[PDB]
RNA sequence: AGAGG
DNA sequence: CGATCCTC
């Protein structure tokens, strides 16, 4: 692998280093092996990073992964965008997927959740628990034909 | 070195060089105290959060850390006099311009950043071409990239197609 | 004579090849444009169909009727119906043509440009007569008729220019070339090996001296001496396409001059 | 007379085919640089021969000029567009009372044709016109 | 379209005089952009034209059959015999000025097709009209004077922009805004509307 | 479907050259290219007008009414 | 005012690097043993070959809109064959006592090395270049 | 209750684009509804163009209620809000 | 369907004046004339001749949109020369050149036999 | 019309691809783009 | 020029589209999954004409 | 999903789109009929009274007119039918549903709406002819092209609604985009190609053309610039007359490769004030680049000034090109006689490398490389030799291309084309792949029945030796057809999948916004980020800049 | 159901 | 238990 390291004269230089690529994952055991740099060990399995190194490390790996898909194509998206998506999957304590059983199962608005998937049943179990909808979500105000607290609606205008 | 940051200091400096008709032949009316303390004072007024307490003052300190690293490096006493060759009048204008542009660069509350982020990722994804891998030329570069990879990520796949472990 | 000069090399009933020396490129082009577009002519601009039992649709026939060349020698002594003070049309602004054909023979009956016949009072003007160029003695083939087939219609021929519709063009392609030796460096020849060998030399190269190899480029030089060939449809004669061309241009320049007086 | 034979994909497995008659089976012992590079013979135990390689194509693709000089999806794109193009669909058009009919006023036979077209009756019921086209940057419209 | 996967709508129509012309007076019926060529790699389009040009001059049917020995060189050799530059290039003059163009144009005949679905068959606009019975929302299709769908995908861009009021206007005033009566007890649409 | 009057490109009256074109091929036994030249169709825009025309009318005239 | 620089140079190299009308001239002054010159010349109007004696001058006058050359009784500061207008863009010093000046004549670049330039060339959008013989 | 004190206000003194657009919109709506103009019109006929000059001369009688996430809010007058943009 | 009538190319509408002389605000002794229902035939011809006059400082024309048959002509002349006079001189000079050409063709035409 | 009369439909192991065995039997080019690509074949 | 091969049903011309199906009485072998207890299957889709 | 998140709406128009080099960036060409259908409810005030009453008497069939008239007590007067349509003397407080007219804010949309830039507010320009007309530089954010595409138009009905379009959604505002912190618009096609050509050192213009070009700029000061050449001809360079389009105070510097402040290759860029010092203007400058002319102009001069710049550059460049001309023929794909000899022998020696490896493999002398099959090694090598061949041959061809080569000219500008295009059209198409590997044995141990069993030679496994210019052999053709089909299936598959991903992304993030305490929160008020993107900065006001303390040697840092 | 981007 | 957008 190609590595940019500082020379004793100050300037950064190319120092080629031996790296091992593995067809398989067992981070737990491999990092405890001698002769390796356990500070540097990496895997594309962000789940495995999260399980071994914690949620904050998982967030780092998750971004690294999302970024890599975009970069490979040639495209560039500003950091903050992926950072937001990555943080959203991370903030729940673990890894909340962008599926119907991921974010849609979360404690959000009954109307804002039925707008995505499993529409009828989302409302059914909402009627069983007798949920009180905040009506602070975009989707609820969209459905209710009201000016949402989005940009222009984020504040009130007084006389 | 090259990182996306607010305020283009290079552009401000060159704007002063033209505006104030700076000549690289006349000695500057600046003093060491003017430059050193001027840049020091400018750093105090680069606002993002206006909280009168310890938590928000340290949060504000943290937010501006990197841009100040840039500010210091660009507006050093040697550089201002040796490179730029700015005057007191020109240097003062540069300082006012940075502060104004920085506050102008801050995100406006109400900004639907959620939809912004989603679309910013979603659109380039639709534009993707070789979803398998462009590394197909070599037999030892077999990693699921493009659209199927993004799909594995977003769905939080219990089993990846190409699970790898890069060891250093 | 005086200013711009003309040298006719080839002249016939259909084409006029000439050298237009002592002129500006702007004038050479303005004359070329006006010849194609702004000289007025007479063409069918209304078709009232009585009966149409042919294989073709009415508008298909009507479209090609407008395309039929008609005598436009005395077109200036005919009004544009738009300026005429009548109701619709008359003998001062239009020519009425009649066409009646029937499948008399078992064999296919053809409808020719000759089969149109003037109804309107011509008032002694060489106008309206369908132009017959074909040796066989018949003009443009309009339609083909079987046996039971019949076609009866009336045509109103009106005054107009090519800008309104391409049918009003005394037109046909106008050949235009200036500086055949590329001495003015007005173009940059695309090549693979040799521009001189790859590009074929013009007919007009005989009429101009070739550049002397290692001679400095003539920067100050301007475009004069134009090689043109004006082809006529038959509506208006060749000489008249060019003369009325000069004349139309002349008139519209004078039009502007007069507008400065109204101001 | 058994000079020709019918072969399906399963029997295709057991046979050895030659593309051209002459060029694929003459003898051996200078070349035009303009002409495309072709393999050689190499295979020798030929049992059958391709009547004409251009027969691998079907109806719509048989209308394309020089598809052997085109990118593979461009040939695919045209095959869908040829079916959108106007022309004389049938001689009895004015006698039929059908929903939607589009007939070109003056249809023209293509200046550049394929040999397949003769059987496809393209020059008899054409779908376009031979337009004098200029590939140029003019008004930018 | 050409017989080469080259889709394209009309941009503008020019009369003969504004069009560029050859030294012969030949003007194009059509003008295509050189940019719609390199990425597309429709080399045949250019060859067809070269062939079709020689064909029109010689008064013959051009062989454009696939697996043949017809070469760009052979066609070019024939076109040059007709007194034109071998690769289809032709000196062209500007219609407005009369001045020669600095560039030489690839000019010649090419079979083009008049495809279905024309502008006028598509041009639709509605500023109020018939409403669907069940939903009390604008109808579907132009052939019914229908309303265009401001889908959820479009809704998202309005949220991104932060145009709260326009997003509300589209979802009410431009579609199905309605007045219902609610009670402060059960909070349901139970309330019997007895106006005046 | 019947010989067009005038060349779309230039406007040279071609609507009177067909009957003569057909005669030059059938009776005179000439080649299309040399036959086109004899009718005075010098430019390739005029040449494609005739050489490329399909006279469908003759097929339509075969239906009774 | 008047002139700002005047010297007679000798052409060492003449390069038409992919241009059919432009050449990049490498010249050294016949008098001064340290004076250099690098300049883009339009050979189509004024051709320059190997070993030519060129009289190079930098004037400043003979603001405002350009009027066509109606030389009825007009007098421009030239008994010269080649005239150019340009802008000063970089005054980079090479060494201890060797200054270099950069001039762009609408893209046609120019570099002049030495030290006799002094407080004359001082940064200006105003710059006239005149060449004769 | 709830509100915020006049002294020590954390929210940006600078007017937001959304604040500006809403203010400009609401004022244009009232100008179109024949409400009085608080600036000398200089051939101005468009309600939005007039409102722009009213914001330029700071003669708009409106207050922005900046709702904070904890349910609370901050009251800011257009007269005090800086319009850099 | 949305296609404008062809007479609108050469025919003036209601209230449509041929020339509209407008004084330029950017330059001294400068005018902008808007020619209505006119194209490159008249534009390029007048502009090229206006340029031939050594009393004219600036002369340029433009057809801002091909949909409409208008054209703007900008003239700047030396102090003591009105642009309307410069345009009048150009027009006459053009007619004068055309008149010469007309008889010149007529003369050579009457020398031919075919 | 000729093309319609010579069409093939494959309902619903990769069937969308132009398999080798299609040589001389099914057209390599003629197939709809998107939705039902390589499932709708032409002889 | 009409080629036929279609039907006239209530005035409308109807073209019957060739339906691609897998041939019967064919003996095909497959390797089955990764967790599966069974590793290889031999299949025959028996049918009568 | 179909009636609440989205629905069909009134005041909507859809039509085929067409390009207009004479329309402003932020303008939209609305056909007369469409303008005559859509209306705006305008209340009668003494400011509009006369205009409204004229349009009211203009009727619903004459363009600058009106449809309905709303009275007090709310009742519409149909101007197409009313017997009082002639009469109607207006009152204040009444609404007049006037036709859509010039400079009205309208929302222009191109589906799929994957962007905020897919929906932008445009200024109206009513035009004849049935198409919706737009500026080519606005093509990219909408991802449109004029090959049959259609676009929707939505009309605001309230004063505050149009204010939201003009102050937030306007086209000039969206120029510099927060997605990639760079401009999402730039100079394309003719204008991109033409700018490179005009901007060359060789390019010189005469007084006659100069004045015409100067006048084309609408903003022009009226001051004729002093020509670069005043020798036996007053001659202007292309650079000079284009600098007229660039406003004052614009400073830009680049440096590419051979760039030395003396730019011998005329590369890089240097712009000081409203004048370009050196370097050819192409995609890197005038495109939608990060440090480009557009990002610079938007940030320095403003959005309205920058939007004007698109028009100015376009008006000049297109005019010059209109009179210069630009084409592309079959002649541009033709590479030299000796070049073809080299190309043919390049592929020949590549075929030998493959044969020798084959011979080595068959002899069991091919070594066992760790992590891969003896046969996997072979295929890896073979594919490498075959790709190396295509590239070497392509380079051999692209090197022979003259600077007058219209295809080379387009790539150079950055308007259209890339190396790969030249290489395939002129030299060699190359190897074809399906499922990542080269053409597989569909038949028993053979790819086609024209080949023999067990043949691993390049020709038998999808290697197309010939260029499109030469023509593909039947085998080559079928093989390119196989690989082509895969690309089309992958297209069809992608569009549907990527679309669903985007929907899920949008749905999961909807309610996340920056609150008044500079914190990123959702609908429950839960903290996502404590400062937006860790700094609380808006992405559009950000750009790449070198932190000078990190780099260099210690000695250089000290110096 | 078939097509257009 | 989901699978881009849009018209016939
Ligand atoms: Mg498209
Ligand atoms: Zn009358
Ligand atoms: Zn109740
Ligand atoms: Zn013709």
């Amino acid at each position: 692998y190609d590595r940019k390291v500082p020379s004793p004269t100050g300037e950064y230089v190319k120092e080629p280093e031996w790296v091992l690529e593995t067809d398989g994952v067992n981070l737990s055991e491999v990092m405890t092996v001698p002769g390796i740099d356990p500070t540097r060990i990496y895997t594309n399995s962000f789940i495995d990073i999260m399980e071994v190194l914690g949620i904050e490390a998982g967030r780092a790996a998750l971004y690294k992964e999302v970024y890599n898909v975009i970069a490979s194509d040639g495209s560039y998206v500003n950091y903050r965008h992926m950072a937001l998506l990555v943080d959203v999957m991370t903030t729940q304590g673990g890894l909340t997927s962008v599926t119907r059983h991921g974010f849609n199962r979360s404690n959000t608005g009954a109307l804002m959740r039925c707008s995505f998937e499993e529409t009828v049943e989302i409302l059914f179990e909402a009627g069983a628990s007798a949920e009180l909808d905040d009506c602070r979500g975009v989707s609820e105000n969209v459905i209710l034909g009201q000016m949402a607290p989005i940009g222009t609606g984020a504040f009130d205008v007084m006389i | 070195a090259n990182w996306p940051l607010p305020v283009n200091i290079r552009r401000i400096i060159q704007n002063a060089q033209q505006t104030f008709h700076i000549d690289h032949t006349k000695p500057s009316d600046l003093t060491i105290k003017d430059i050193v303390l001027g840049v020091k004072d400018l750093q105090e007024n680069l606002l993002v959060l206006r909280g009168k307490n310890e938590i928000i003052q340290n949060a504000q300190r943290d937010a501006v850390t990197l841009f100040c690293c840039l500010l210091r490096s660009r507006l050093a006493t040697r550089r201002v006099l040796q490179e730029y060759r700015l005057t007191k009048q020109a240097f003062d204008w540069v300082l006012s311009n940075i502060e104004a542009q920085f506050l102008r660069s801050v995100v406006h509350p109400g900004e639907m950043v959620g939809v912004l982020a989603a679309q910013s990722i979603g659109e380039p994804a639709t534009q993707m071409t070789l979803n398998t891998f462009h590394f197909a030329g070599v037999a030892s570069k077999k990693v699921t990239s493009g659209v199927p990879r993004l799909k594995e990520i977003l769905n939080v796949a219990k089993n990846m197609k190409t699970p790898s472990l890069t060891v250093y | 004579e005086e200013g711009p000069q003309v040298k006719i090399r080839e002249a016939s009933k259909d084409n006029v090849d000439f050298i237009l020396s002592n002129v500006d490129l702007a004038m050479a082009n303005s004359l070329r444009r006006v010849m194609i577009a702004e000289i007025p002519t007479l063409a069918i601009d209304s078709v009232e169909v009585e009966t149409n039992t042919t294989v073709l649709a009415d508008e298909f026939i009507a479209h090609r009727l407008g395309l039929i060349p008609l005598q436009s020698m005395d077109i200036e002594q005919l009004e544009y119906s738009r300026d005429c003070f009548c109701e619709d049309h008359c003998d001062k602004c239009s020519v009425v043509l009649t066409l009646q054909a029937f499948g008399e023979s078992e064999s296919t009956t053809n409808v020719y440009s000759k089969d149109l016949v003037i109804v309107s009072n011509l008032m002694g003007r060489n106008i309206g007569h369908p132009i017959i160029q074909d040796k066989e003695g018949n003009g443009v083939l309009i339609c083909k008729l079987r046996k039971g087939q019949e076609l009866k219609l009336t045509c109103v021929a009106k005054k107009g220019i090519a800008k309104e519709h391409a049918k009003w063009g005394p037109a046909a392609a106008i050949e235009f070339e200036y500086d055949p030796w590329n001495k003015l460096k007005h173009t940059d020849y695309w090549y693979e090996q040799d521009s001189a060998k790859e590009w074929p030399q013009s007919k007009n190269c005989e009429y101009e001296d070739p550049p002397n190899e290692g001679d400095p480029f003539d920067y100050k030089a301007q475009a004069d001496t134009f090689y043109m060939n004006v082809e006529s449809v038959g509506s208006i004669p060749v000489d008249q396409v060019v003369v009325r061309g000069i004349d139309t241009l002349q008139k519209k320049v004078a039009s502007i001059l007069l507008a400065l007086t109204q101001m | 007379e058994g000079l020709v034979e019918y072969i399906d994909a399963e029997e295709e497995e057991s046979i050895l085919i030659a593309m051209q008659p002459e060029d694929l089976e003459p003898a051996e012992a200078d070349v035009d640089p303009a002409k495309r590079i072709r393999v050689s013979h190499h295979a020798t135990t030929f049992t059958h021969c391709e009547i004409h390689p251009s027969m691998i194509l079907g109806v719509a693709a048989s209308i394309i000029p020089f598809p052997d000089h085109n990118q593979s999806p461009r040939n695919t794109y045209q095959s869908a567009m040829g079916k959108q193009a106007m022309g004389v669909f049938l001689t009895n058009y004015n006698v039929r009372m059908d929903t939607m009919a589009n007939i070109l006023y003056y249809p023209q036979k293509p200046l550049g044709t394929t040999r397949a077209m003769e059987y496809l009756k393209f020059r008899e019921l054409p779908a376009g016109q031979n337009a004098i086209v200029a590939i140029a940057c003019y008004s930018g419209y | 379209a050409s017989r080469h996967g080259q889709k394209g709508t009309i941009g503008i129509t020019y009369r003969r005089e504004d069009m560029p012309f050859t030294a012969e007076g030949i003007v194009p019926d059509l003008i295509i952009n050189p940019h719609a060529i390199p990425s597309r790699m429709t080399v045949a389009h250019l060859i067809e034209c070269l062939l079709s040009k020689v064909a029109a001059l010689s008064g013959n049917e051009g062989d454009a059959s696939p697996f043949t020995d017809i070469t760009v060189e052979g066609i070019s050799k024939l076109l040059r015999e007709h007194g034109y530059q071998s690769r289809g290039f032709e000196v062209m003059y500007n219609g407005h000025t009369g001045k020669k163009l600095m560039a030489q144009i690839f000019f010649g005949p090419t079979y083009y097709q008049r495809l279905r679905h024309m502008v006028d068959d598509k041009i639709h606009a509605r500023a109020r009209g018939p409403m669907q019975v069940l939903t009390r929302q604008p109808v579907e299709g132009r052939s019914r004077d229908g309303g265009l769908r401001f889908g959820e995908m479009e809704r998202d861009c309005m949220i991104a922009h932060g145009a709260a009021s326009f997003l509300k206007e589209r979802l009410m005033e431009a579609s199905d805004a309605f007045r219902v009566h609610i009670c402060g007890i059960c909070g349901l649409m139970t309330v019997i509307a007895k106006l005046n | 479907m019947i010989v067009p009057v005038r060349c779309f490109s230039c406007g040279k009256v071609v609507g009177d050259k067909w009957e003569s074109y057909l005669n030059l091929l059938q009776e005179d036994e000439l080649d299309e290219g040399t036959a086109l030249s004899r009718l005075g169709l010098k430019r390739y825009c005029c040449r494609r007008m005739i050489l490329t025309h399909v006279d469908l009318i003759e097929k339509f005239l075969r239906y009774n009414p | 005012s008047n002139t700002l620089f005047d010297d007679i140079f000798q052409v060492s190299e003449v390069d038409p690097g992919r241009y059919n009308k432009v050449c990049r001239i490498e010249a050294a002054s016949t008098t001064q043993d340290q004076c250099k010159l690098t300049l883009d010349i339009n050979v189509e109007l004024f051709p320059v070959a190997a070993q030519d004696s060129l009289t190079v001058t930098i004037a400043s006058s003979l603001t405002r809109s350009w009027r066509p050359p109606q030389a009825g009784d007009r007098s421009l500061a030239d008994d010269y064959d080649y005239v150019m207008y340009g802008t000063a863009y970089k005054f980079e010093e090479v060494s201890k006592d060797l200054i270099a000046v950069y001039y762009s004549f609408g893209g046609l670049l120019m570099r002049l090395e030495g030290n006799y330039r002094n407080l004359n060339n001082l940064k200006q959008e105003n710059a006239y270049l005149l060449i004769r013989r | 209750e709830k509100a915020i004190p006049k002294d020590q206000r954390a929210t940006t003194p600078y007017m937001t684009k959304y604040e500006r657009a809403r203010i400009l919109g609401t004022r244009a709506l009232q100008i179109s509804m024949n409400a009085p103009v608080f600036v000398d019109l200089e051939g101005e006929t468009d309600p939005l163009r007039i409102a722009m000059k009213e914001l330029a001369e700071k003669k708009i009688p409106l207050v922005i209620r900046r709702y904070l996430p904890d349910g609370s809010f901050e009251d800011w007058s257009v007269e005090e809000l800086i319009v850099d943009l | 369907m949305n296609a404008p009538d062809r007479f609108e190319l050469f025919l003036l509408g209601e209230g449509e004046s041929k020339l509209k002389i407008d004084p330029d605000t950017k330059a001294p002794n400068a005018v902008v004339i808007t020619f209505e229902k006119e194209d490159h035939t008249l534009g390029n011809l007048i502009r090229a001749e206006l340029l031939n006059d050594r009393k004219v400082l600036f002369a340029a024309y433009k057809v801002e949109h091909p949909f409409f048959a208008r054209f703007k002509l900008r003239i700047q002349t030396t102090e003591g020369y009105d642009p309307k006079d410069a345009l009048k001189n150009a027009c006459n000079s053009i007619i004068n050149k055309l008149g010469a050409l007309k008889t010149n063709f007529e003369t050579e035409w009457n020398l031919q036999t075919l | 019309t000729l093309s319609h009369l010579r069409r093939t439909n494959t309902p619903i192991a990769k069937p969308r691809q132009l398999h080798n065995t299609h040589w001389g039997l099914v057209c390599p080019a003629e197939t709809p783009e998107g939705q039902a690509c390589g499932l709708v074949k032409n002889l | 020029f009409d080629m036929g091969g279609y039907f006239i049903i209530n005035g409308s011309e109807k073209v019957l589209i060739a339906q691609e199906r897998s041939a019967g009485n064919i003996v095909q072998v497959f390797k089955k999954a990764a967790p599966s207890p069974i590793s290889h299957v031999a299949e025959i889709r028996s049918a009568l004409e | 999903r179909g009636n609440l998140m989205g629905k069909r709406v009134d005041f909507s128009a859809r039509t085929v789109i067409s390009g207009d080099p004479n329309l402003e960036l932020d303008q939209v060409g609305v056909p007369k009929s469409i303008a005559k259908t859509l209306t705006y409810p305008e209340v009668v005030t003494p400011y509009n009274i006369d205009r409204l009453t004229q349009l009211v008497r203009n009727g619903p069939n004459e363009h600058p007119g009106a449809k309905y008239v709303i009275r007090d007590s709310g009742d519409r007067i149909d101007l197409r039918y009313s017997k009082r349509a002639g009469d109607i003397q207006l009152q204040y407080g009444w609404k007049v549903e006037r036709h859509i007219m010039d400079n009205d804010p309208v929302l222009f949309n191109r589906q799929p709406s994957l962007h905020k830039m897919s929906m932008m507010a445009h200024r109206v320009k009513v035009i004849p002819y049935s198409t919706f007309r737009l500026n080519l530089s606005v093509t990219s954010p909408y991802n449109a092209d004029f090959d049959g595409d259609e676009m929707n138009l939505h009309v605001p009905q309230s004063e505050e609604t149009r204010a939201e379009l003009s102050q937030l959604c306007a086209v000039p505002l969206q120029i510099v985009s927060p997605q990639s912190n760079k401009p999402c618009m730039g100079i394309v096609q003719d204008t991109l190609c033409g700018i490179r050509k005009l901007t060359l050192r060789d390019t010189f213009i005469e007084l006659d053309q100069v004045l015409n070009m100067l006048y084309w700029v609408p903003d022009w000061d009226g001051v004729i610039p002093t020509p670069a050449i005043i020798k036996p001809k007053p001659l202007w360079s292309g650079k000079q007359i284009l600098s007229v389009a660039i406003p004052n105070g614009i400073h830009l510097q680049r440096f590419d490769e051979g760039t030395t402040l003396l730019s011998p290759k005329d590369n890089g860029m240097l712009i000081i004030d409203g004048q370009i010092i050196f370097g050819v203007v192409e995609k890197k400058t005038v495109g939608s680049s990060n440090g480009g002319l557009i990002h610079v102009v938007t940030r320095e001069k403003g959005p309205q000034v920058c939007a004007k710049l698109f028009g100015n550059i376009q008006k000049v460049v297109n005019f010059w090109l209109l009179h210069n001309g630009f084409s592309t023929g079959i002649g541009d794909t033709i590479a030299d006689g000796p070049t073809m000899r080299e190309i043919t022998e390049t592929i020949a020696e590549a075929k030998k490398k493959v044969l020798d490896v084959t011979k080595e493999a068959q002899a069991n002398l091919l070594t066992a490389k760790h992590g891969m099959t003896l046969r996997e090694s072979f295929e890896d090598n073979v594919v490498r030799f075959l790709n190396e061949a295509r590239d070497k041959a392509g380079r051999l061809a692209e090197v022979n291309l003259k600077d007058l080569n219209n295809v080379k000219q387009m790539v150079m500008a950055g308007s259209k084309g890339s190396f790969i295009n030249i290489a395939q059209m002129s030299a060699c198409v190359g190897q074809q792949s399906v499922e990542g590997k080269r053409i597989a044995f569909g038949f028993v141990d053979r790819t086609l029945p024209h080949f023999s069993k067990d043949d691993y030679s390049p020709e038998s496994k999808g290697f197309v030796e010939n260029s499109y210019l030469r023509g593909l052999t039947p085998q080559e053709f079928f093989f390119h057809a196989m690989g082509g089909r895969e690309g089309l299936i992958d297209t069809a598959v992608k569009t549907a999948e990527t679309g669903y991903i985007q929907r899920r992304l949008v749905k999961a993030l909807e309610d996340i916004m920056v609150h008044y305490d500079n914190t990123t929160r959702n609908s429950l008020g839960n903290v996502i980020q404590f400062i937006y993107g860790e700094d609380g900065m808006d992405a559009a006001h950000i750009e790449k800049q070198s932190l000078d303390t990190i780099g260099g040697s210690d000695a250089a840092f000290e110096k």
